[PDB]
DNA sequence: TTTTTTTTTTTTTTTTTTTTTTTTTT
DNA sequence: AAAAAAAAAAAAAAAAAAAAAAAAAA
C-alpha cells in the first residue's frame, strides 16, 4: 500500500514476487527465456537451481549470493523489478536482504528439524547482483545516471589500507562518569546536550572517547581505462571506487577487473575552514561485486598413483615440458630432473647442505633455448623469468627504495628472493654486469643475501635453482677452441 | 550611491519581437511556422537542444522590412550582449511550450516520481522553472553569403584568432579559429540543488549562478518555525538538477604567430548536449561569448583589477566502412592491373629510383600471418625491415612518406626525446598530482607501424625494449608496484647510419655499424643502399631534382600515380583479409631452405654475406610470402609467390655488394 | 697502467600579502 | 548590536653548479 517517499518502491508485492521466483524458477524458465536452439533440457528443467544453492548455504552457514539480471528478467512478473532495480539499488537491496532473512526459515521449518536458527537470526545476508547491463566504459557517463547500477570495466592502479569508519559515538560525563551511546546519521554527530541524569544534570560536560566507539571497515581502489578503448592522441582517465566489508582486500594491484556498483557524486569543500562548496561534484562509484579478467581431491590422488604406475615415467614428461622442441631430448631430461630437486637438509652440526640443481645452456646462438626457459617457467609453482642484461646490480636482490606514493622507507626483494623454493631462470647470462655477477656468487654458495644499507642490516634466504641461458661472441662455437673463450664467463662461475 | 545612466535599448520591445518572431516565422524556401515544429519535436522527449539561427532571425527583420514597419536590429543586439537572450528566449520558450501530443511514456524517472508526487499533497493540503527545463539553448553565428545577400556586413562568425581577441570584444558573440590541444573529463555542475528537510514541510529549492555556493542548513517553512533546535537540512541528489560541463584549451595556429612570439592559449567552457565535440588534435572554428572570471579565491588579492577569461562555447565548425562504393573500388583497382609496380611506385613519387625499396615498404606495410599454437606456442606476422646505407641517399624522407599511408604509426627519433621505451608508470600530471601509467610509442602503435629514424644514436636503454619487442611483442612495465604487461605487437621500419661516415672496404658488415650481429639478426630484412658516383645517374637525378625547383609541380611522366585515399581503401582491405596455406606448397618451402644452408655453408667468405642462414630466415620466407599473397590474392597461396619472395629476399641479400 | 673520459646525484619549500570572511568581547 | 583581534591562502620546480664515484682507453 504505502510507498517509500520519493520512490515508486514498495515492499509488499517485491517480497512476494521475490518469494515465488525463489520456489518457482528453475533452468527450465531459464532456458525458455533465452531459447538460443541447442538448449539442454536433460533433467535440468527440474534441478531447482535456486533451492539447491539455498539449502547448500544454509548447511554451509555462508552468506554469498550471485543473483543475475538475464535470470531476474527471466520470470514474466518478476520483470518490474529488473526495471526497479536499475533505477533505485538501494532500496531494492534493503528488500532484498529483508526477504532473505526469512528465506531461511522458509526451509529450516520444512521439516522441523532441530536447527538453532539463532546463530541464522544473530548474522545478516546480502546479495552481488552482476551482469545487470550492457558494460560501458568509464568514458561515457553523463549525471543522468547518478545512483544507478552500472558495470564498469578497468585497470587497477593501487589500493589504500583499511579506513575507520565511525558508527556508534560513545560520550562520557567528566562529573558522575555516566556512559551514553549516540547513532550518528550519514556522518553528522548530533551532540548531547545535557547529562541525561537528572541528578548530575551538568551543562557542558562531555567528553568523547575515541577508542570505545564502534567502527566499520572501508577501502578505495583506483581504477584506469583500458589501453584497448582509448582513441588516438588521449590520455587515460581514473575512477576512484569504494569497497565495504567483506570485500575488502580482494582486488590486487595491477589486475583488470569488471565491477557492478551505483554511481554516485558528492560536492567538496571550497575552502577547508569556512562552509563554503564550490559548484563542480565530483563523481565515483560504491562497489558491490567485483569479477577478475592446493587441497587436492582423492580422486586426484588416486590418478596420480595410476599415472606414476606407468612403465616409463621419464620419457612422458620428458616429451610434454617442451612439445614444439624437437630432439634435444638430453636437455630436457635435465631440466626434468631439475624441476624435482634432490632432497634437502640442514643438521645442526654440519650446517645446511644444498640442494637445487643448475643449470647453463649455451652454445651456436639460433637454437631454441629462450622457448626452452620460457616453458619451464611456466610449469614451475613459484618463478621469475628477467633477463640478466642491465637493471641495477642488486634487481635480483633486496633494494631499499624510497616509497613513490610518500615520503617513506620501504625494503623490495629482488628477483632471487621471490624465487625462494623454486626456479628461477636467467636469460643473456653474458651481458650481466661485473659487479652484479658477485651477488649470484653469494647466492649460489651460500644461499643468503644480506643488505646493510640505511641503517637497516639483515638477511634473506634466496635457497633457489640457477636455470640460464647464455651466447657466445661471434656466430658459431667453433669446437677447437675450449668454452673458456667463447662463453666470456669466468672459471668460478662456468664450474 | 549608484548613479543612473540612460541607455537607448528597452527590453519590453525586444521581448515582443522574440514572442513575434517564434510565432510568425515561416521557411520561404511540413508547413507552419519553423520553430513551433521543433518545440512540438521537443515536448515528445526527443529533442535535447535547441538551436537559433541569425540568418533566420534577419529573415524575419527582412519580411517586416517589406511590410516596413519600424524593428529593433535583434541580431545587432545578439550580437553586442548575449548572456542575457539567452535567459530571454529560454523565458520565451517556456511560455509556448507545445502540449504533449503523444507517447507520454513515464516509466522511470525519478525527477518525475517527484514532481507527481508534489501535486497530490500540494493540491490536497513557484518552484525554479530551470528544474523543469530539459532543452539547451545555443545561438548560430551568422553566415557571410547572406550577409551579402542583404549587406549588414558580419562580426559574429569571422574567424579571429586567439592574439586578435582584445578587452574590447568582452561581452559578445565571436568566432576562433585554433587547434584544440587538452581536454578534459565530464564532470557535472549543480544547477538547481534541494534539500530535505525531516519531514518538515518538504524540500526546498536553491539555484546556484556561480562556481561556489553554501548550503541552506536551515529550515524556514511554516510548520518548521517552531521554535524548539530540530537539525539542519540535507542535501538530496536525487530532486537535484546536474549538467555536463566541460573545459578545454585552444592554442593559436604556427601559421598566424607573429615573428620573434610564443603562442598564446584561450579556454572553452561547454555545457550541455555540445559536450564531447572537441578532441585533442582537431583544428576547428568555435563560437561563443567571451565572458570575464572571477579570479576571486587566493591570489586575487595581488592582481586587483585583473581579470581571467574564458569563452562559453556554442556552435562547432571542424575543418575537416563496408559499402557497395568501397565494394567497387576494389574491383576498379584490380582491373586496373599492374597493381604491385603502381603500388610501390606511387609511394612518394618525388624520390627517383630505389623501386625494391619500395617493393618491400608495400610488404611491410601490410602484415603477415599472426597464428596463435597450442600449447602456448606463438608466431609473429609483423615485418622487421632495416634500410641501412650512406648519407644523402634520401634516408630519412622515405621513412617520413611512409607513416602518412598508415594511421597507426609513430616516428621516433634519437635520444632528444625517449618515446621508444618510455614505458612509465609515473605521470606528474599538474591537474591532479597523482600517478598515471603512460605507455610508450612500441606499445602506442598496435597492428602499425613504428618508424625509427636514427637509429644508431639511440641508446641501450630502448634497445631493451626493440630486444623484447621483436622477441615476444608483450611490454613489461615500470616497477612502480603494478606488475602490467601490455599487448605491443608491431612492426618495425628502422633507418640506419654507417659509422664514421660511408661504406668502407672493411669486409664485415657488423664493422659498418654499432649494431649487434642478435638485433640484427630478428629483422626481417635488411637493405643497403650505397652512394656509387656514376656519371649517367647524376644527370637524371639533377634533372629530377631541379624540375620541381622550377616548376612546383613533380615532372609529367607517362608513370600514373593512384590517389592516396585508393592506396589507404585497399591496403585497408587486403589487411582485413586472411590467407591459408596447402601442404603442397610448403614441401618446396624445405628444398628452397636446403640449397640455402647448403649455400650458407660455403657461402662464408671475406666480404659478401652476413654470417649464415638461421630458421629464422624460413620463417621470415613464409612471413613474407603472407602479405605477398595478401597483395591480390585470396584462399591458398600461388607456387610463384614464394618465388617472388625469394627474389625480393635474395635482391636484399645482393645489396651487400651494391 | 695511469691516465683521460663518463653517469649522476641531491641540491629544492620559511615564506606573503592586504582583503575577505570568521569568532570573541565590551 | 557593535568593536577588536586572528588567522587562511600559499605553491613548486625546473635549471644550473659542484663533487664522487663506477667504466672507458695511449
Ligand atoms: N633518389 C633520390 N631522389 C630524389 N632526391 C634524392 C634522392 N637521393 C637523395 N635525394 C636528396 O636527398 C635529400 C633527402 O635526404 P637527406 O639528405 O635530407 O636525408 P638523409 O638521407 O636521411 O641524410 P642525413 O644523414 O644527412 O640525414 C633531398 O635533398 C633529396 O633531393
Ligand atoms: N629446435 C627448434 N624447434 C622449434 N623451433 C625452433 C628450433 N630452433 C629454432 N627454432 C625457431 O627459431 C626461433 C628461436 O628464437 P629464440 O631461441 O627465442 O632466440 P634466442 O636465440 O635469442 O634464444 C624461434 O622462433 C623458433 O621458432
Ligand atoms: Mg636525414
Ligand atoms: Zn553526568
Ligand atoms: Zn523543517
Amino acid at each position: 500500500l504505502r510507498i517509500i517517499w520519493g520512490t515508486n518502491v514498495s515492499i509488499q508485492e517485491c517480497t512476494t514476487n521475490f518469494r515465488n521466483f525463489l520456489m518457482s524458477f528453475k533452468y527450465k524458465f531459464r532456458k525458455i527465456l533465452d531459447e538460443r536452439e541447442e538448449f539442454i533440457n536433460n533433467t535440468t528443467d527440474e534441478e531447482l537451481y535456486y533451492i539447491k544453492q539455498l539449502n547448500e548455504m544454509r548447511e554451509l552457514g555462508t552468506s554469498n549470493l550471485n543473483l543475475d539480471a538475464r535470470n531476474l528478467l527471466a520470470y514474466k512478473q518478476t520483470e518490474d523489478l529488473y526495471h526497479q532495480l536499475l533505477n533505485y539499488p538501494q532500496e531494492v537491496i534493503s528488500i532484498m536482504d529483508q526477504t532473505i532473512k526469512d528465506c531461511m526459515v522458509s526451509l529450516i521449518v520444512d521439516n522441523n528439524l532441530d536447527y538453532d536458527l539463532d546463530e541464522i537470526e544473530t548474522k545478516f545476508y546480502k546479495v552481488r547482483p552482476y551482469n545487470v547491463g550492457s558494460c560501458k566504459g568509464m568514458r561515457e557517463l553523463n549525471p543522468n545516471d547518478i545512483d544507478k547500477l552500472i558495470n564498469l570495466k578497468g585497470l587497477v592502479l593501487r589500493s589504500t589500507p583499511v579506513i575507520p569508519d565511525m558508527k556508534v559515538a560513545f560520550f562520557k560525563c567528566n562529573v558522575c562518569d555516566h556512559t551514553m551511546a549516540v547513532e550518528i546519521d550519514r556522518g553528522v554527530i548530533q551532540e548531547p546536550a545535557r547529562c541525561e541524569r537528572i541528578d548530575c544534570n551538568e551543562p557542558n560536560s562531555m567528553s568523547l572517547i575515541h577508542n570505545r566507539c564502534s567502527f566499520a571497515d572501508k577501502q578505495v581502489i583506483k581504477l584506469q581505462e583500458t589501453p584497448d578503448f582509448v582513441p588516438d592522441g588521449q590520455t587515460p582517465h581514473s575512477i576512484s571506487l569504494c569497497v565495504y566489508d567483506e570485500l575488502v582486500d580482494s582486488c590486487r594491484a595491477g589486475d583488470r577487473i569488471e565491477v557492478t556498483g551505483t554511481f554516485r557524486s558528492i560536492p567538496i569543500r571550497a575552502n577547508s575552514r569556512q562552509r563554503v562548496l564550490k559548484s563542480l561534484y565530483k563523481t565515483y562509484v560504491d562497489v558491490v561485486h567485483v569479477k577478475k579478467v592446493r587441497q587436492i581431491t582423492d580422486q586426484d590422488l588416486a590418478k596420480i598413483r595410476e599415472v606414476a604406475a606407468r612403465e616409463d615415467l621419464y620419457s612422458l614428461l620428458a616429451r610434454s615440458i617442451a612439445p614444439s622442441i624437437y630432439e634435444l631430448e638430453d636437455v630436457k631430461k635435465g631440466i626434468l630432473l631439475q624441476l624435482f630437486g634432490g632432497t634437502n637438509k640442514t643438521f645442526t652440526k654440519g650446517g645446511r647442505y644444498r640442494g637445487d640443481i643448475n643449470i647453463l645452456l649455451c652454445g651456436d646462438p639460433s637454437t631454441s633455448k629462450s622457448q626452452i626457459l620460457q616453458y619451464v617457467h611456466k610449469i614451475t609453482p613459484r618463478g621469475v623469468y628477467t633477463s640478466g642484461k642491465g637493471s641495477s646490480a642488486v634487481g635480483l636482490t633486496a633494494y631499499i627504495t624510497r616509497d613513490v606514493d610518500t615520503k617513506q622507507l620501504v625494503l623490495e626483494s629482488g628477483a632471487l628472493v621471490l624465487s625462494d623454493g623454486g626456479v628461477c631462470c636467467i636469460d643473456e647470462f653474458d651481458k650481466m654486469s661485473d659487479s652484479t655477477r658477485s651477488v649470484l656468487h653469494e647466492v649460489m654458495e651460500q644461499q643468503t643475501i644480506s643488505i646493510a644499507k640505511a641503517g637497516i642490516i639483515t638477511t634473506l634466504n634466496a635457497r633457489s635453482s640457477i636455470l640460464a641461458s647464455a651466447n657466445p661472441i661471434g656466430s658459431r662455437y667453433n669446437p677447437n677452441l675450449p668454452v673458456t673463450e667463447n662463453i666470456d664467463l669466468p672459471p668460478p662461475l662456468l664450474s | 550611491a549608484l548613479p543612473s545612466i540612460q541607455l537607448p535599448v528597452d527590453y519590453n520591445n525586444l521581448f515582443n519581437e522574440i514572442t513575434d518572431f517564434l510565432v510568425t516565422f515561416k521557411q520561404d524556401t511540413e508547413k507552419g511556422p519553423k520553430y513551433m515544429a521543433m518545440l512540438q519535436k521537443v515536448a515528445n522527449r526527443e529533442l535535447n537542444s535547441v538551436i537559433i539561427d541569425l540568418d533566420d532571425i534577419l529573415q524575419y527583420q527582412n519580411e517586416k522590412f517589406l511590410q516596413g514597419t519600424q524593428a529593433d536590429d535583434l541580431v545587432s543586439a545578439i550580437q553586442q550582449n548575449a548572456n542575457h537572450f539567452t535567459e530571454l528566449f529560454c523565458r520565451a520558450i517556456d511560455n509556448n511550450m507545445p502540449l504533449p501530443t503523444k507517447e507520454i511514456d513515464y516509466k522511470d524517472d525519478v525527477l518525475d516520481v517527484i514532481l507527481n508526487q508534489r501535486r497530490l499533497r500540494n493540491e490536497r493540503m513557484l518552484f525554479p522553472p530551470n528544474l523543469t527545463r530539459r532543452y539547451f539553448l545555443y545561438f548560430k553565428p551568422l553566415s557571410q553569403n547572406c550577409a551579402r545577400r542583404y549587406r549588414k556586413k558580419a562580426i559574429s562568425s569571422k574567424p579571429l584568432s586567439v592574439r586578435q581577441i582584445k578587452g574590447d570584444f568582452l561581452g559578445q558573440l565571436i568566432t576562433v579559429r585554433g587547434i584544440i590541444t587538452r581536454v578534459s573529463d565530464v564532470k557535472p555542475a549543480v544547477e538547481v540543488i534541494a534539500y530535505t528537510c525531516d519531514q518538515c514541510g518538504y524540500e526546498v529549492f536553491q539555484e546556484v549562478n556561480s562556481r561556489t555556493f553554501t548550503p541552506l542548513s536551515e529550515c524556514t517553512s511554516e510548520e518548521c518555525s517552531q521554535n524548539q533546535t530540530k537539525g539542519q537540512l540535507f542535501m538530496s541528489t536525487r530532486a537535484s538538477k546536474f549538467s555536463a560541463f566541460q573545459e578545454c584549451k585552444i592554442q593559436e595556429l604556427s601559421q598566424q604567430v607573429p615573428v620573434g612570439h610564443i603562442p598564446r592559449s584561450l579556454n572553452i567552457h561547454v555545457n550541455g548536449t555540445l559536450v564531447r565535440s572537441l578532441s585533442p588534435g582537431d583544428i576547428v572554428d568555435v563560437t561563443g561569448i567571451f565572458l570575464p572570471a572571477p579570479y576571486t579565491g587566493f591570489k586575487a588579492l595581488k592582481a586587483g583589477l585583473l581579470t581571467e577569461t574564458y569563452l562559453e562555447a556554442q556552435f562547432v565548425r571542424q575543418h575537416k566502412s563496408l559499402t557497395s562504393d568501397v565494394e567497387e573500388r576494389v574491383m576498379e583497382l584490380i582491373t586496373s592491373g599492374d597493381v604491385y609496380n603502381r603500388l610501390a611506385k606511387s609511394i612518394a613519387p618525388e624520390i627517383y629510383g630505389n623501386l625494391d625499396v619500395k617493393k618491400a615498404l608495400l610488404l611491410l606495410l601490410v602484415g603477415g600471418v599472426d597464428k596463435r599454437v597450442g600449447d602456448g606456442m606463438k608466431i609473429r606476422g609483423d615485418i622487421n625491415v632495416c634500410l641501412m646505407g650512406d648519407p644523402g641517399v634520401a634516408k630519412s624522407q622515405l621513412l617520413k612518406a611512409i607513416c602518412k599511408i598508415s594511421p597507426r604509426g609513430v616516428y621516433t627519433t634519437g635520444k632528444g626525446s625517449s618515446g621508444v621505451g618510455l614505458t612509465a608508470a609515473v605521470m606528474k600530471d599538474p591537474v591532479t598530482d597523482e600517478m598515471i601509467l603512460e605507455g610508450g610509442a612500441l606499445v602506442l602503435a598496435d597492428n602499425g607501424i613504428c618508424c625509427i629514424d636514427e637509429f644508431d644514436k639511440m641508446d641501450e636503454s630502448d634497445r631493451t625494449a626493440i630486444h623484447e619487442v621483436m622477441e615476444q611483442q608483450t611490454i613489461s612495465i615500470s616497477k612502480a608496484g603494478i606488475n602490467t604487461t601490455l599487448n605491443a605487437r608491431t612492426s618495425i621500419l628502422a633507418a640506419a647510419n654507417p659509422l664514421y661516415g660511408r661504406y668502407n672496404p672493411r669486409l664485415s658488415p657488423l664493422d659498418n655499424i654499432n649494431l649487434p650481429a642478435a638485433l640484427l639478426s630478428r629483422f626481417d630484412i635488411l637493405f643497403l643502399m650505397l652512394d656509387i658516383p656514376s656519371r649517367d645517374d647524376d644527370e637524371k637525378l639533377a634533372e629530377h631534382v631541379t624540375y620541381v625547383h622550377m616548376h612546383n609541380k613533380q615532372p609529367d611522366l607517362d608513370f600514373t600515380p593512384v590517389e592516396p585515399s585508393k592506396m589507404r581503401e585497399y591496403i585497408a582491405y587486403a589487411k582485413t583479409k586472411r590467407p591459408v596455406m596447402s601442404e603442397a606448397v610448403n614441401d618446396y618451402v624445405v628444398q628452397a631452405y636446403i640449397r640455402l644452408r647448403q649455400d650458407s655453408k660455403r657461402e662464408m667468405d671475406s666480404k659478401f654475406s652476413f654470417g649464415q642462414a638461421t630458421p629464422r630466415t624460413l620463417l621470415g620466407i613464409i612471413r613474407l610470402s603472407q602479405a605477398l599473397a595478401k597483395l591480390r590474392l585470396a584462399d591458398m597461396v600461388d607456387i610463384d609467390d614464394v618465388e617472388e619472395a625469394l627474389r625480393l629476399v635474395r635482391v636484399s641479400k645482393e645489396s651487400l655488394y651494391q
